[PDB]
């Protein structure tokens, strides 16, 4: 029914990504969605769905579509598979067991990697708790070690909870950079928001 | 090349006090901060104090909170523990280590150590003595021979075989405490049995702490 | 405050073996552990960061895994070259305190060994003094013993000796006892001997001389 195309290139071909801890989250809604753009797109290098379809996907109709967005290493683009345990699920970027979406990952050495290190890319490194599903964590405060107070970072047992990634090209595909973006649906008891093409 | 070495090693009556001293070299001082490691004779490693990058900071170990300080001089490149009323417990060789990055510890740079031993004895140096070949290693393919640092205090001996060449078809004897309060070791070699008659070997030893060197040529008697 | 508990205490492993020590800790540290191999008598040499990170230079066959406060250290196929006493810190929390500390030994084969002694030096029995050297070279394992006999006669309390660690080629060990007393009391007796047991020595084997 709903008659305007939704834009994920503002997401995908973005100029400049997030960064981890603060993950980019785009809504969508009162729209259309070819989805085929990405399950046939070579560009992509891992692709996940989890408990969509790839294709009858796009028969689908849903209440809105959140993409997420944001930029990790290698060795844990993985680490956003759902129920999963390490730096990033722990910390800065959560998908829940009951996981129902799509996750997509893509080398960007080529763009998001340049000569010295491009340390501007962080992730969250201390966290006194464990993160939620979709909690984001933009908290800067002293990651107290358990031993001592603090107040301001002065000193050791407290820690900037941040850590910035090198990014040498030369540096090798599990500490290289990877563009990742979570595709997300949702529905509820309230009108069909967004459709895809074939969803009659 | 991160060189690391340092002073200070020697003797102290507890309750009177010194201080070591670690010498920089061969990579910036100001890239981060040092610890000192305390390791008693054949134990663990026990750490004992932390300085920071901007020498404000300083965390110690429990032990040494109240009679340990530590600090460091960035300009002439060397960091000093200072260690005032000592206890018996705090003899040990002793190290300084860098933070090296690790994005927080893991030091992989250390000092070839300096041992604080705090007996109160006189320092003395050694006696050594010689170990001629016995005249029936020299009736075989090989031969037997030594040194043997007698009746010094503290530990440790640098110990080398002609002018530190003969490294190789070697190897010395770990320290003895005698009942005087007193060390002594042997440091010995594989050589050619009938190379004695060309070859005059000799020990290149010193005993730091007592400015001592010697130089044994070992000769063969035989009859 | 945190301490690590690193088991076995220690480990008398042979060659080629895939043998592992682990280490426990006080709290949550999650991986800023660190192992460090001790070649004896040097300074400590780095192994591991992130308990599961090499440093270059160091062999591959080394390894650990953990992210709590349990973690391991895996050799594949030892060396001679590995025999060290093996430790762990934790880089997590500030006093970087360590583990107790953990051995390890080689050899599936055993050795004897070839005995010598050494009279005093006109030196020392200038000096007033005398001592007698009785060396054991290239065996294993490291546990033999000497008895001094000093005109057929043993001794106790007259002597100590000194175990060198695991040599890294041929793996065997040497040992020196050194039998001391006075010119005037090493005077009064002709024949000066050492008596060894070994596993590899047949029967006991002694070395002597007449001065």
């Amino acid at each position: 029914n709903i008659t305007n195309l939704c834009p994920f290139g503002e997401v995908f071909n973005a100029t400049r990504f997030a960064s981890v801890y603060a993950w980019n989250r785009k809504r969508i809604s009162n729209c259309v969605a070819d989805y085929s753009v990405l399950y046939n797109s070579a560009s992509f290098s891992t692709f996940k769905c989890y408990g969509v379809s790839p294709t009858k996907l796009n028969d689908l109709c849903f209440t809105n579509v959140y993409a997420d967005s944001f930029v990790i290493r290698g060795d844990e683009v993985r680490q956003i598979a759902p129920g999963q345990t390490g730096k990033i699920a722990d910390y800065n970027y959560k998908l829940p067991d009951d996981f129902t979406g799509c996750v997509i990952a893509w080398n960007s050495n080529n763009l998001d990697s340049k000569v010295g290190g491009n340390y501007n890319y962080l992730y969250r490194l201390f966290r006194k708790s464990n993160l939620k599903p979709f909690e984001r964590d933009i908290s800067t405060e002293i990651y107290q070690a358990g031993s001592t107070p603090c107040n301001g970072v002065e000193g050791f047992n407290c820690y900037f909870p941040l850590q910035s990634y090198g990014f040498q090209p030369t540096n090798g595909v599990g500490y290289q950079p990877y563009r990742v973006v979570v595709l997300s649906f949702e529905l509820l008891h309230a009108p069909a928001t967004v459709c895809g093409p074939g969803s009659h | 090349e991160v060189q690391l070495v340092e002073s200070g090693g020697g003797v102290v009556q507890p309750g009177r006090s010194l201080r070591l001293s670690c010498a920089a070299s061969g990579f910036t001082f100001s890239s981060y901060g040092m610890h000192w490691v305390r390791q008693a004779p054949g134990k663990g490693l026990e750490w004992v104090a932390v300085i920071s990058y901007d020498g404000s900071n300083k965390y110690y170990a429990d032990s040494v909170k109240g009679r340990f300080t530590i600090s460091r001089d960035n300009s002439k490149n060397t960091l000093s523990l200072q260690m005032n009323s000592l206890r018996p417990e705090d003899t040990a060789v002793y190290y300084c280590a860098k933070d090296s990055p690790y994005y927080p510890g893991y030091f992989q740079d250390w000092g070839q150590g300096s041992l604080v031993t705090v007996s109160s004895a006189s320092t003395k140096g050694p006696s050594v003595f010689p170990l001629a070949p016995s005249s029936k290693s020299t009736s075989g393919g090989t031969a037997a021979l030594g040194c043997l640092v007698k009746d010094y205090f503290p530990e440790p001996v640098t110990v080398s075989w002609n002018s530190g060449a003969l490294t190789s078809g070697v190897h010395t004897f770990p320290a003895v405490l005698q009942s005087s309060g007193l060390y002594s070791l042997s440091s010995v070699v594989t050589v050619p049995s009938s190379s004695l008659g060309t070859q005059t070997y000799i020990c290149n030893v010193n005993h730091k702490p007592s400015n001592t060197k010697v130089d044994k040529k070992v000769e063969p008697k035989s009859c | 405050d945190i301490q690590m508990t690193q088991s076995p205490s220690s480990l008398s492993a042979s060659i080629g073996d895939r043998v592992t020590i682990t280490c426990r800790a006080s709290q949550t540290i999650s991986d800023y552990l660190n192992w460090y191999q001790q070649k004896p008598g040097k300074a400590p040499n780095l192994l591991i960061y992130a308990a599961s990170t090499l440093q270059s230079g160091v062999p591959s066959r080394f390894s650990g895994s953990g992210s709590g406060t349990d973690f391991t250290l895996t050799i594949s196929s030892l060396q001679p070259e590995d025999f060290a006493t093996y430790y762990c810190q934790q880089s997590y929390i500030t006093p970087r305190t360590f583990g107790q500390g953990t051995k390890v030994e080689i050899k599936r084969t055993v050795a004897a060994p070839s005995v010598f002694i050494f009279p005093p030096s006109d030196e020392q029995l200038k000096s007033g003094t005398a001592s007698v050297v009785c060396l054991l070279n290239n065996f294993y394992p490291r546990e033999a013993k000497v008895q001094w006999k000093v005109d057929n006669a043993l001794q106790s309390g007259n002597s100590q000796e000194s175990v060198t660690e695991q040599d890294s080629k041929d793996s065997t060990y040497s040992l020196s006892s050194t039998l001391t007393l006075s010119k005037a009391d090493y005077e009064k007796h002709k024949v000066y001997a050492c008596e060894v047991t070994h596993q590899g020595l047949s029967s006991p084997v002694t070395k002597s001389f007449n001065r």
